[PDB]
């Protein structure tokens, strides 16, 4: 029941440093508060694990980067809650400012490991409609089906390898669409939690 | 349309009020023709 | 729609489409909802 | 097994209208018709209402006599005017010799007269309950296919007689075949052919106490 | 799960125009509310569609009448509701009166396609007992356990066709035995749904 | 003997309801009176039974509709009358007015199934030469020789299927070339008898 982002499990390039289990662990990130009026969360794949781990250490030293992902999201609600999510992956998340001062602030293009609550969720803080970003990988995390969703997304750049700080492969947005209402005497705020685990990751270059 | 077949049941201490999302698409025999620009 | 948007670069098109509906309320709430679609020709059905 | 099988259950053939040729005092008639219903009594209503299709013929007997219990040799003549003939009018009526008018000349002094009459019908079977209307208020829930025909009775003679003849005529119904098994009937019969009740409902159960209580 | 009255199938008389799958479709009556007071309801079997669609049509046009039929009740309740429904089908139905005004009005021999609620639930209308009822063809609508009860009903008549308009064959009958009792805060009224389906129909003498 | 309208019997399209002997029965219209100074009379074919039958209420509830049909016109003249009649079969009979009031009144172009007299029969009220029309299928009803004529027409139009009531397929035309004349002491008015059948009819989208 995982979604395969166009279809093609992540493989190594074929002939640089090919890490193990070590660094293709599961990191939990934080949890964020899913409440009643709030918009909605991105994070920028490669960007938001720049700082953490042995994963931040290989990309903060090496030079060159390829690393497939398998995100994982789940949020714990009670059978009482209601709501919706969407879960996609977009490629090239290129975040634009909003001008009534011209593009957007570095906490807004590399949010971290702590993520950026968007500011239209609407037009996705890109322009385009959020009703059409089901054209990218999602699944949709329904509050009386399923409270999962995974998607695995393969390395997808123009070239073979790139930066890993420079450049950010993608991005995961989570949005919420049918708001979240409960009735009086629940838990206020329904905990989403972001589980990454990088999948055939490669570097090169050292220090 | 979307019509009301029975009314809204719901045990106590439970929300009232929801949402029905529509989703559109096209099946596999659906065709274009005459390309030309666009209305924005 | 992404069909919606694209059908507005060309000039004719014909086929068949879907419509998906999605139910997002509690688990708990239960009810009956009747969808009828009416072939181009007539006008819109007044009562259930 | 086999006693209480539903042709056991109809046997045994049992009273169903007592009829009387009245002839003497303010009556002087000499004869009686009498239209044939099986639902006369209620103790036999009861038991038909069990079913609602039903297919048997009958095998009437006439058990006559006078008053005083007496037997004498008056003469009677029982005629059975099938469904949809007329029927007769007075002592003297055309009616009485037409020869498709069944008859049975039978003394008083003599075993009574047993005639059996079959399945008289333009259905499969007599239907007790009608749900609907014929003639396509008073009118309705009222079958019109079960007259099963009359019965005449008259004494063979020129003037009155000064004698008052009680019949009682018993039937049995033979070959019972039955469909559709209802609730027997919980409350009184208000009226006849109609299954009208009162407005004080009584229950069927006869009522203890306490449910704790027996 | 579908209780066969009697046990037949309908059937087609061997040997008049047979009706196609255009008039054999699952004709979805109203919805009744079923309150807490309420007694309970019946319909005339095809009498209840004399005036609704082409099997309107037809009843209404043709002499000669005979069809099965494929009754099917659900209710809609939650499961914090209780209750119980006895639902049978009661052939040569025969609504009498109840005097103290001796035979029962039209609109309570021939509800129509709206049905009409019992003046008399324990003597059914017609002075039989209720307890007995069940030795007709029925089915349990009991909250606790299951919300929906199917009859296929074949055809009961002396003769083999009849009119369609002055003679219904049999009675739906629907009544609540164990009240409906819910706390506060709930929808107040359970709704009951009644769908319809011909079977093996058939008519004869058009105009 | 009878005329096959260019060669080819009516043919159900290869894949929509298609009616039965019902519908495909022979509907036989109104008689019109044939006298001498009569100039003639048309119909146009689908519009000539849009009200009356079942065909019309098919006609009248679906929307897509495509038929045969196989006209049938018979006089009933004595053997000292004499004329003759010529009755064709156009195809897209395009009715049009005549100005010394630039358009056909909707009367003159679906006069129904009361038909409706040429006001210039020379030019088949379409500026057409009459001497020419017999380049249409017909057939001559000459009152020495015979007094029948059959003409099956197929269905013949652009697209697949049309609408019955928006644009009608062909027209029955049928006009007195010879004059009526008889001598004094006849039937001074012989009858017209125009009878139609449907022919491999087809409609699609009802209500």
């Amino acid at each position: 029941n995982i979604v395969l982002s166009y279809g093609e499990w992540p493989e190594y390039c074929p002939s640089p440093t090919r890490p193990d289990v070590s660094v293709n662990r599961f990191y939990t990130l934080s949890t964020k508060s899913w409440k009643t009026e709030s918009t909605g969360w991105y994070w920028k794949f490669p960007d938001v694990l720049n700082d953490t781990g042995v994963f931040g250490q290989n990309a903060q030293f090496h030079y060159l980067y390829r690393s497939g992902f398998c995100m994982h999201v789940q949020c714990n609600a009670s059978k009482f809650h209601q709501g919706a999510l969407l879960v996609a992956a977009i490629p090239e998340f290129v975040i634009a400012a909003s001008s009534p001062g011209l593009y957007p602030d570095f906490a807004h293009t590399n949010p971290g490991k702590d993520g950026q609550e968007f500011r239209d969720p609407y037009v996705l803080d890109a322009g385009i409609p959020l009703s059409q970003a089901l054209i990218f990988p999602h699944q949709w995390i329904n509050l009386r089906t399923n409270n999962c969703a995974t998607i695995i997304m393969p390395y997808i750049n123009a070239l073979p390898f790139d930066s890993a700080l420079n450049h950010s492969n993608f991005g995961l947005v989570v949005i919420p669409i049918s708001p979240l209402k409960y009735c009086n005497g629940a838990t206020t705020e329904v905990p989403i939690t972001l589980t990454i685990a990088p999948l055939n990751s490669e570097f090169s270059g050292l220090r | 349309t979307i019509w009301y077949q029975t009314n809204f049941v719901v045990p106590p201490d439970t929300p009232t009020e929801a949402n029905i999302i529509a989703l559109g698409a096209a099946q596999k025999n659906f065709t274009l023709k005459l390309c030309k620009d666009t209305d924005e | 729609t992404m069909v919606g948007q694209i059908c507005r670069y060309y000039t004719q098109w014909s086929g068949s489409l879907k419509v998906t509906f999605m139910f997002t309320g509690s688990f708990m709430a239960t009810g009956k909802m009747l969808i009828a679609y009416t072939p181009p020709g007539s006008a819109q059905p007044t009562t259930r | 097994v086999n006693e209480a099988s539903v042709e056991h259950f109809y046997s045994r053939a049992g009273l169903v209208g007592v009829v009387e040729v009245k002839d003497s005092g303010t009556s002087l008639d000499g004869y009686t018709v009498w239209p044939i219903d099986v639902m006369g009594f209620v103790q036999q209503r009861r038991k038909l209402e069990l079913s609602t299709y039903m297919r048997f013929d009958a095998e009437f007997t006439f058990v006559s006599n006078l008053n005083n219990s007496t037997t004498p040799g008056m003469l009677l003549q029982y005629m059975y005017v099938p469904p949809g003939a007329p029927k007769p009018d007075s002592r003297k009526s055309y009616q009485w010799q037409t020869a498709t008018n069944p008859s049975v000349f039978a003394k008083l002094s003599d075993p009574p007269p047993q005639v059996s009459v079959p399945f008289m019908s333009p259905a499969t079977a007599y239907q007790w309950f009608y749900d609907g209307y014929p003639t396509f208020n008073l009118q309705y829930g009222q079958c019109p296919n079960n007259m099963m025909g009359h019965f005449a009775i008259r004494t063979v003679s020129e003037s009155t007689t000064g004698k008052n003849i009680h019949v009682r005529v018993y039937m049995r119904i033979k070959h019972v075949r039955a469909w559709v098994p209802r609730p027997l009937r919980s409350q009184a019969y208000m009226v006849k052919n109609y299954p009208t009740y009162s407005q004080t409902i009584t229950n069927t159960a006869t009522d203890r106490a306490s449910i704790t209580t027996t």
